[PDB]
């Protein structure tokens, strides 16, 4: 899918959600 | 979700409800993954030692769901299944191998604020980020503890396990399909899967491309947020190819 | 418990 993965809400209005960073701060 | 907390609105907007008819009921956890399939586990749909054999008209998808029972006027949007597909190795006799099926809907679900589908992992996407140590997200809305119901969509962060720890933390037969999640007793922070979230996503943020992609399905454990036990997830990469084949066989 | 859902769909 070519826009799949990318949240409305969020990744495509650049807003993250609340635990997010969590994740990213594993990797 | 055990020791999970309330989804934020459109957190996870893949996130899919399987629907029993009668009696009206959560059946199981899935995903959105195009405007006509729908991913879960094989053993939502069949699995002989609970009775379990569903078929297509007995079940109905629920996407855009945020609350759990209440039905969410003019924001989810209900999908009847087309037909039913279930890996044909699904290994369901001795340990539950190849856990994953495919839902084509009637017809393509329009997508909106809470309605988009997550990306399936490529062969280095999944290599990079299939890590022990590295957080996935769960989410559903199944038991909160082994032993109630949410009112809304639960969501926990768990960190991927070592093969070695998750083999050595129980008496069941690991397979290089499964991946096991969780804490570990001396981490301190917890929180599982549980009951009602089978079959949902495990996914995991891309730091290379800001996407969102499902990584594990919900496919078994022993009890729920048990100190030295994880949650087992489908390796949905290890299964891929049979899902591009499937979908490029019967699909749209 | 869950909510009476669109007779449409069943
Ligand atoms: C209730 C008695 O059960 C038994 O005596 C034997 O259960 N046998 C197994 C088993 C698992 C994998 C491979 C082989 N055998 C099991 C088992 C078997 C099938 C299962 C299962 C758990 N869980 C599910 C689905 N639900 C589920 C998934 C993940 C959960 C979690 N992460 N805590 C919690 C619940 N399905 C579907 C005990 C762990």
């Amino acid at each position: 899918e070519a826009d799949c993965g990318l949240r409305p809400l969020f990744e495509k209005k650049s807003l993250e959600d609340k635990t997010e960073r969590e994740l990213l701060e594993s990797y | 979700i055990v020791e999970g907390s309330d989804a934020e609105i459109g957190m996870s907007p893949w996130q899919v409800m399987l629907f029993r008819k009668s009696p009206q009921e959560l059946l199981c956890g899935a995903s959105l993954i195009s405007d006509r399939w729908v991913l879960t586990a094989a053993h939502c749909l069949l699995y002989p030692p609970w009775d379990k054999n569903f078929t297509e008209n007995d079940l109905l998808v629920r996407i855009g769901k945020h609350s759990r029972t209440r039905y969410e006027r003019n924001i989810e949007k209900i999908s009847m299944l087309e037909k039913i597909y279930i890996h044909p190795r699904y290994n369901w006799r001795e340990n539950l191998d190849r856990d994953i099926a495919l839902m084509k809907l009637k017809k393509p679900v329009a997508f909106s604020d809470y309605i988009h589908p997550v990306c399936l992992p490529d062969r280095e996407t999944a290599a990079s980020l299939l890590q022990a140590g590295y957080k996935g997200r769960v989410t559903g809305w199944g038991n909160l503890k082994e032993t109630g119901q949410p009112s809304v969509l639960q969501v926990v962060n768990l960190p991927i396990v070592e093969r070695p720890v998750c083999k050595d933390s129980t008496r069941i037969r690991i397979t290089d399909n499964m991946f096991c999640a969780g804490y570990k007793p001396d981490e301190g922070k917890r929180g599982d899967a549980c009951e009602g979230d089978s079959g949902g996503p495990f996914v995991m943020k891309s730091p290379f491309n800001n996407r969102w992609y499902q990584m594990g399905i919900v496919s078994w454990g022993e009890g729920c947020d048990r100190d030295g036990k994880y949650g087992f997830y489908t390796h949905v990469f290890r299964l891929k190819k049979w899902i591009q084949k499937v979908i490029d066989q019967f699909g749209e | 418990d869950f909510e009476e859902i669109p007779e449409e769909y069943l």
